[PDB]
């Protein structure tokens, strides 16, 4: 997280680390949505041109930091998911082995519906990335920035990449002020919006991809998870 | 999740983390 700052101590329960096994190290934040389930980007497990085909045994994720760190069982990678042009249906799904064991320090954030979209998803409206990626282009506690929701035409002006329904971006214009994003080691991870409506998180976006970290006239490109909610729901019938 | 959402250490203790006002903020304008 590139402009952030030190997050206080239970900010983000459902954060997740994906580990790599060997030799260790991060490899993309994650998020907890059930007691069983994490949710991450495609693109951290596959990413052919890298030669990148993570099996469930390639990797550890760590809950916590208290810490509960686990294995994980079945991997669920989008069908469409396109790593060849521009990272749509930047989604997967990672099943723990077993249930894990809720705390002060462990705890699920909400996969929005509808009616929160509506609501929530619009155009200068803040949401919340978190992370231990990089400050720059390593941090010793969970990072934490807010970033404003960025119209579709001025994402899509930003980049020459083609944005597709399934991402949106976020962050702020040059010079509105205030900076932030996301960097190396925090792709995978949440963007989490809270709801008025009932005072509960939830997550909008996965952090996905971007040109660089934090660079005047660019943005940071999220997977749009309400729109990607069917799938998700569908593995998991 | 019935009580996904809801933070342990903010939500369930009515306390309210140190960057949430910025969020709501943002909303009204
Ligand atoms: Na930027």
């Amino acid at each position: 997280i590139v402009e952030g700052q030190d997050a206080e101590v239970g900010l983000s329960p459902w954060q997740v680390m994906l580990f790599r096994k060997s030799p260790q190290e991060l490899l993309c934040g994650a998020s907890l949505i059930s007691d069983r389930w994490v949710l991450t980007a495609a693109h951290c497990l596959l990413y052919p041109p890298w030669d990148k085909n993570f099996t469930v045994d390639d990797l550890l994720v760590r809950i916590g930091k208290v810490e509960k760190i686990s294995m994980l069982d079945k991997i669920y990678i989008h069908p469409r998911y396109n790593w060849k042009e521009n990272l749509d249906r930047d989604i997967a799904l990672l099943k723990l082995k077993r249930p894990i064991e809720l705390s002060d320090y462990i705890h699920p954030v909400c996969l929005p519906d509808k009616q929160t979209a509506a609501k929530l998803l619009h155009a200068g409206f803040k949401g919340r990335v978190t992370g231990w990626g990089n400050r720059r282009e390593q941090p010793s506690v969970l990072q934490v920035v807010n970033l404003p929701l960025v119209e579709r035409p001025v994402c899509k002006a930003s980049t020459r990449i083609r944005i597709t329904d399934n991402m949106f971006c976020a962050g702020y214009k040059p010079g509105e002020g205030k900076r932030g994003d996301a960097c190396e080691g925090d792709s995978g991870g949440p963007f989490v919006m809270k709801s008025p409506y009932n005072n509960r998180w939830y997550q909008m976006g996965i952090v996905s991809w971007g040109e660089g970290c934090d660079r005047d006239g660019k943005y940071g490109f999220y997977t749009h998870v309400f729109r990607l909610k069917k799938w998700i729901q569908k593995v998991i019938d | 999740e019935a009580d996904c959402g809801l933070r342990p250490l903010f939500e369930k203790k009515q306390v309210q983390d140190q960057t949430e006002k910025e969020l709501f903020e943002s909303y009204i304008e």
